[PDB]
């Protein structure tokens, strides 16, 4: 991948932090150049597995304990983990030869997988290195230098995450969006008088305006080795994964990570109903319930989104622009019609076809969406969106300010089950055990494949 | 040019098409302006007349031009309007107004009376008055002259729409359900209550409102009315309320930019559209940009996924700028390095293809400013039924059922094959062929069927031609009667008898189905293995039609793929600036242009005789298509007569596309047109009449009887079946060695015809069977591997009868002159000596029994005027072998050409 790209001195570096690193003494492992090499692994997995998603996250951890196991240990835990791996992976089968009261973990790995729960199975592997993973925090603070650049889909971004690091950090967050000949220019004078000032400043959605990182961003990044000179600022940049590929000097002069926290649906409901009404009221008690749906629907289309092709064939993004627009529709239609909720019937074919179904260019996914908005919007006094929550429609007196904060009220009540994605999702559980162990899966075939290589 | 024509006045109506996009001309009076007429050809007149004095610039009279154009278009839909309410029928008022005006007057009376159709919830009154109307004008269409026909034609597919729309309305059960499909019908107001007579008219759909900008739009090619249709402009009107521009992503050929420029058409608008990927240059982009944002005009960028780079980010920037400026509500925005300003009514939308790498998407900064909607080929039943509801079909919509039924159920059962599409567009041909026939029978089952019949069965193979008939007797009740069959079935067979063609029941079928494919399509396609008689059964129906008739044939013969496709279409020489007709614009000029020649009372083929490639054919789709014009890259488009027609005679389609496929009339050869022992005497004719120039009579007549008697198909089939048993080095089908054999036993015996006056009966019939059995040996076991061959001679040697001279490996009649006898020999194993210093010449060789019947057989191939082909291992002797049988004789001179992995043609000319 473009983004995960690695230099020799990053990680002498980080080989260096090792024995700069003067931290709590760790196991007891004898000899000095084992416990060194230990250290070495540690580190390593520490720094270099922000730079990566979830999916190489898994691989790497399960990939060094692998490298690092063996050695360490005997040939009778390297077979048993080779066919461990074997087993995890479709592609083979078979019995581990497990040595009893020798090899523990792995009995209770053993256990694991033949209760047939991959997700734990994988964070075994993060388990043994018994090292916390760095949040930003720790990057932003430990490492030095003055750029960073904060990759992640196009289903979550991390703006808000930076906000809040920085409003703790020191000070001022400025965001500077990027955009039309108007935005680059004032991105241009911001930066350059911050560099001065030594606010940090980020930078939304570097790929829009990829050609003028290649000519301006690119040279003043390499260029700019007196920043670090100039006052103590932090320039961050946002991209996408599957955007378009960044110029390869641009990013290895900077550091780099991937964001990987997807909110829950009861999370973004919360958040997508709150974000509302900070705008202000427009019309009266029925737009806000309608408001209140469409918060519903977007959460759950959006995390089922998600999943893939469980769900949905492919990763349709519902970015909020489809949420705008639905909620201007939701506005217009209970603006023209009166307060009766009769057009229920055409909020949906307008919803499930139009603005939320145009992406769609397979029939199943567009069934998906029309079943799911006939199961959001058709209610009658009474409606339960999922299993656990049930929505009384307006009152009579139409107090509106009442009506908002009981659906606040009803939102924080309910807690979302571990088991949501199959039980306020409408798909089954033996589809959401198929996907984790399609993952787990590739995860086992690449890593075995690195380690054959 | 228009600033410098500020005299005259005369030269802007030329540039007025690229400034108006829907005007082509300015009808002038003696010194004014009397009115305007559009690419189709419609006089929009304009209510007053501009005075042209020689003083005025051509900007100041063309700017009040421009607004006189947009009054004019909103006088006559208000006199329309007007005169269509006080109620009167439509046939009277379409001879009056403009195709856009009635368009417009009937579009607001049809919404005006099924409001209040709705709110009594009564629709079959109006329904049936809409069916009136619409019959009517379906009959005025029949009495239509050149110009009115598109007219009516439109007001047709819009009606047909109203008549759907109130259908639909009335099968409704509840009043809610009524509604909401209300809601999605495009519906139309006027304000009656408003000044600004310009911004009167709007048009409402999910609740969004547009105003009808009054542009003129001519008689544009209106798209049929369909349910994924008005999606597709409930979608971009949704875009277009809050501000966001319109995009559109699918599959080709789904009518993407169609459906936009569809959508502006209704909102009176001409869509500018600006075409990618034909190296389009940025610069007159970015000016036509300026203007789409000066003028308000909506701008369509059609196959936008397909630019270079750095000019796809440029003009995404620029789209940037304007969506941005649109959407903020700021003027004079900032582009093209300068401010301009930005009317508000400017909208961008844009269509994208697939490319090679599957889906394409927009660029990053305009998917925040941009609505993607996917569009697909729309459902086959709806538009089935609005096409046969266009003609004057009846129960139209059971027909569509049972047509679409029919293709699904074919498609299910029939064997599959590369060339079967039974998709929308074989609908859609099926129906194009049915439109001419409604002339010979009219609109009832029959048609349908007759063009089923027509289209689909030729293409079909042998197998599933059972599939084609009983399912079509199944599913349609009635099964037709092709007329006009006596006629043309005689003069099919003279034509063929004429030529020693054999008139079996597969050959008449054949020519039978290319005739009537051929009497309505002009794109033909022949397929089916090499020597199944494509060229046979085309020459005799060209032939047949010639003498019925009586039209005179111009036949042009190409070979495609041996000229390239500078030589095929025209090549320009881009370093000097001129451009060369090339073969098939030649041709095609010297058809439109000359007239002293009989090219108007004959018909022209043109034969492309040869393999069908997509990029041979990407270069002429304008002529498969509807539009029936060869567009050349530079230079005059050529318009094709009606008696051009162009036919491809091919073997396979695993490379044609299937748009090729569906567009040309597909006559499929699933076996041989004739058997073994017609293609014998077909040969046996053909050779006799070339013997007949230079023989006298009753010595012919004996000769061709001892010919045809001497062998028959009875002791002849067993020996083409056990030819197949042999291996076959280079293989060929027995079918393709009959000339061969034919050709090379003829030659043999018309050589010895001096030693055959004085030759007794009986000796004459055995020098004729031996002749003949040494000409099947070498055609049929001729690449053999040499044992095999000594195999096939027992066989000649048992099938045939046990009293002719029996053929041995090497029996060859030697004539002596002082002789009379045949005296047949054989193994005369020559001797020779040479001396050192000839130990290796380029001519040397060594005569052995081998070489000495390789020779012969080689010369007696070649005597025979047809090519060799010597196919044997390196070093075995194929160039001495052919050197020493033509260094002996006087009469051949030999040029070695020596192919390589790649010799052009160019080499072997020089
Ligand atoms: N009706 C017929 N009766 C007898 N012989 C026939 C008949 N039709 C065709 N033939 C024979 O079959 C031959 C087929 O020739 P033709 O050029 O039509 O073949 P083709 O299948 O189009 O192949 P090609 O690809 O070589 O052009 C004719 O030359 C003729 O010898
Ligand atoms: N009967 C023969 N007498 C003399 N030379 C022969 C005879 N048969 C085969 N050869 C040799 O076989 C070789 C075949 O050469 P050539 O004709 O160039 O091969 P090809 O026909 O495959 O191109 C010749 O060089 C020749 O010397
Ligand atoms: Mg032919």
């Amino acid at each position: 991948h473009w983004f995960y790209g690695i230099s020799i001195g990053q990680f002498l570096s980080c080989f260096k932090r090792v024995f700069i690193k003067k931290s709590r003494e760790t196991r007891a492992a004898r000899t000095r150049v084992d416990e060194i090499l230990w250290l070495l692994y540690q580190e390593v997995y520490c720094q270099f597995s922000t730079a990566l998603d979830k999916k190489f996250k898994m691989i790497m951890a399960m990939t060094m304990f692998c490298l690092y196991k063996f050695d360490i240990e005997s040939e009778q835990y390297k077979e048993a983990v080779l066919t461990m791996i074997g087993v995890l992976s479709e592609s083979s089968d078979g019995v581990p030869k497990l040595t009893v009261d020798t090899n523990n973990d792995l009995r209770y790995l053993w256990d694991y997988v033949t209760t047939k729960s991959y997700i734990s199975a994988l964070n075994w592997f993060k388990n043994e290195f018994f090292v916390d993973e760095w949040n930003i925090a720790d990057v932003v603070a430990n490492s030095e230098n003055n750029y960073f650049t904060m990759a992640s889909e196009r289903d979550v971004d991390g703006t808000f995450k930076l906000i809040e690091l920085a409003k703790a950090s020191k000070e001022s967050l400025k965001i500077i969006p990027l955009g039309s000949i108007e935005n680059l220019n004032y991105a241009q004078e911001e930066i350059s008088k911050s560099k001065i000032e030594g606010g940090w400043i980020l930078l939304q959605n570097i790929q829009m305006s990829l050609s003028w990182v290649k000519t301006y961003l690119h040279k003043h990044v390499e260029e700019t080795k007196a920043a670090e000179e100039h006052e103590k600022f932090k320039m961050f940049m946002t991209c996408h994964l599957t955007g378009d590929k960044l110029p390869a000097p641009l990013l290895q002069r900077t550091d780099r990570f991937v964001y990987e926290d997807i909110p829950g649906i009861l999370d973004t409901v919360k958040d997508l109903w709150g974000s509302q009404f900070f705008t202000g009221k427009i019309s009266g008690v029925w737009s806000v319930y309608c408001t209140f749906l469409l918060s519903w629907f977007h959460a759950l289309i959006t995390a089922r989104t998600r999943l893939v092709p469980h769900g949905f064939s492919k990763k349709y993004y519902f970015n909020d622009c489809d949420f705008q627009f639905a909620s201007v529709y939701l506005e217009n239609v209970l603006a023209t019609n009166s307060t009766n909720n009769i057009p229920w019937a055409q909020v949906r074919d307008h919803i499930a076809t139009i603005v939320y179904g145009g992406k769609i260019d397979e029939e199943k996914d567009l069934e998906v969406v029309a079943k799911l908005c006939a199961h959001v919007f058709c209610g009658s006094d009474n409606l339960q969106i999922v299993p656990g929550v049930r929505i009384p429609q307006p009152l009579l007196q139409q107090s509106e300010e009442e009506e908002r904060a009981r659906l606040t009220a009803i939102l924080s009540n309910t807690i979302e089950p571990a088991d949501s994605l199959s039980s306020w999702l409408q798909l089954p559980r033996e589809s959401i055990l198929n996907y984790e162990r399609l993952q787990a899966k590739e995860v086992a075939s690449s890593t075995e494949q690195l380690l054959q290589e | 040019k228009i600033i410098g024509s500020g005299k005259h006045h005369d030269q802007v109506s030329k540039f007025m098409k690229k400034m108006f996009g829907s005007i082509e001309s300015i009808i002038f009076l003696e010194d004014f302006i009397t009115g305007v007429r559009s690419v189709e050809g419609e006089v929009l007149n304009l209510n007053e007349k501009i005075e042209l004095k020689d003083s005025i610039q051509a900007q100041e009279w063309l700017n009040i031009l421009d607004t006189e154009i947009k009054l004019s278009v909103f006088t006559q839909f208000r006199d329309c309007l007007g005169q269509l309410k006080d109620g009167t029928d439509i046939e009277v008022v379409v001879s009056k107004y403009i195709f856009q005006a009635i368009l417009l007057s009937a579009q607001v009376m049809w919404t005006e009376l099924v409001e209040k159709c709705l709110q009594t919830n009564q629709f079959s009154k109006y329904w049936k008055e809409v069916d009136m109307k619409i019959k009517g004008l379906l009959d005025k269409l029949n009495k239509s002259s050149d110009n009115v026909k598109k007219k009516i034609e439109a007001l047709l597919v819009e009606y047909l729409h109203f008549n759907n729309v109130i259908g639909q309305l009335k099968n409704c059960s509840t009043k809610e359900e009524a509604r909401l499909l209300w809601a999605k019908v495009q519906k139309f107001y006027q304000k009656n209550d408003t000044l600004d007579d310009l911004n009167s008219v709007f048009i409402s759909q999910s609740g969004y409102l547009l105003q009808y900008k009054f542009e003129y739009i001519g008689i544009p090619e209106r798209l049929i009315y369909t349910p994924l249709l008005l999606i597709g402009f409930a979608t971009l009107t949704d875009s277009l309320h809050q501000k966001y521009g319109g995009c559109f992503f699918g599959p080709a050929g789904t009518g993407k930019t169609e459906t936009v420029k569809a959508f502006g058409q209704n909102l009176g608008r001409v869509v500018v559209v600006f075409n990618c990927d034909d190296s389009f240059d940025y610069q007159v982009l970015s000016r036509l940009l300026v203007g789409i944002t000066q003028i308000g005009a909506w701008g369509c960028f059609d196959e936008f996924n397909r630019l270079d780079e750095k000019v796809l980010s440029a003009v995404s920037a620029n789209i940037q700028q304007i969506q941005n400026g649109l959407q903020v509500g700021k003027s004079h925005i900032t582009l093209l390095e300068e401010e301009t300003p930005l009317s508000p009514h400017t909208a961008v939308f844009i269509t994208l293809n697939p490319g090679y790498n599957g889906r394409s998407e927009l660029p990053e900064n305009l998917k925040k400013s941009f609505r993607e909607f996917s569009m697909k080929s729309p459902q086959s039943g709806t538009i089935a039924e609005m096409i046969l509801q266009i003609m004057g079909f009846e129960d139209s919509k059971s027909l569509a059922s049972k047509i679409v039924h029919f293709l699904e159920l074919l498609s299910s059962k029939c064997s599959s094959m590369n060339h079967y599409h039974f998709g929308l567009r074989t609908l859609k041909g099926v129906l194009r062929n049915c439109s001419p026939l409604i002339s010979e029978f009219g609109e009832g089952e029959k048609t349908v069927v007759e063009s089923l019949k027509r289209v689909i069965l030729p293409s079909l193979g042998d197998t599933d031609e059972l599939v084609f008939k009983d399912e079509l007797s199944k599913i349609f009740d009635s099964a037709g009667t092709p007329l006009n069959s006596k006629a043309i079935v005689q003069c099919l067979k003279d034509a063929g008898q004429r030529s020693g063609f054999s008139m079996s029941e597969e050959f008449l079928k054949k020519c039978m189905q290319f005739y009537y494919m051929q009497k309505t399509q002009q794109a033909l396609i022949l397929v089916g293995k090499a020597g199944c008689g494509k060229t046979a059964t085309w020459k005799t129906v060209i032939d047949a039609m010639a003498i019925f008739d009586g039209h005179a044939n111009v036949v042009y013969v190409i070979d495609t793929k041996v000229l390239t496709k500078e030589s095929l279409y025209g090549s320009m020489l881009k370093a000097t600036l001129e451009w060369r007709d090339g073969l098939f614009t030649s041709i095609l000029r010297r058809v439109n242009d000359d007239i002293t020649g009989t090219f108007k009372n004959s018909r022209i083929w043109v034969v492309f005789d040869s393999d069908l490639d997509p990029e041979y054919v990407e270069a002429m789709n304008s002529v498969l298509d509807d539009n029936k014009i060869l567009t050349l890259p530079n230079g005059e488009r050529l318009p094709i007569p009606p008696n051009f027609r162009i036919l491809f005679e091919t073997d396979n389609l695993d490379h044609t596309t299937p748009a090729t496929i569906t567009r040309c009339g597909l006559l499929w050869f699933s076996t041989d047109v004739c058997s073994i022992s017609s293609k014998i005497d077909h040969l046996l004719n053909k050779s006799y009449e070339a013997l007949d120039n230079k023989l006298s009579m009753f010595e012919l007549d004996k000769l061709k009887d001892l010919i045809s008697d001497s062998f028959d198909m009875a002791s002849l089939t067993n020996i083409f079946t056990c030819s197949n048993d042999l291996v076959h080095i280079l293989g060929v089908r027995t079918f393709n060695k009959l000339e061969t054999a034919v050709q090379l036993a003829v030659h043999l015996i018309s050589s010895y015809r001096q030693w055959f006056q004085n030759l007794d009966d009986k000796s004459l019939k055995d020098v004729i069977t031996l002749l003949i059995k040494r000409s099947l040996l070498y055609a049929l076991a001729g690449d053999s591997t040499g044992e095999s061959q000594r195999a096939f001679i027992q066989t000649i040697n048992t099938y045939f009868g046990h009293d002719s001279q029996e053929l041995s490996d090497y029996s060859t009649i030697v004539i002596a002159n002082d002789k009379l006898s045949f005296s047949s020999f054989c193994s005369e194993i020559p001797s020779v000596s040479l001396e050192a210093h000839e130990v290796m010449r380029p001519d040397i060789v060594i005569p052995t029994i081998d070489t000495i019947k390789h020779e012969k057989i080689f010369y007696d191939l070649l005597n025979s005027k047809r090519g060799i082909i010597l196919c044997g291992p390196p070093g075995s002797g194929k160039t001495m072998i052919m050197n020493n049988a033509l260094r002996n004789s006087s009469l051949y001179d030999v040029v070695g050409i020596n192919f390589s992995k790649d010799t052009t043609t160019e080499h072997i000319l020089s």
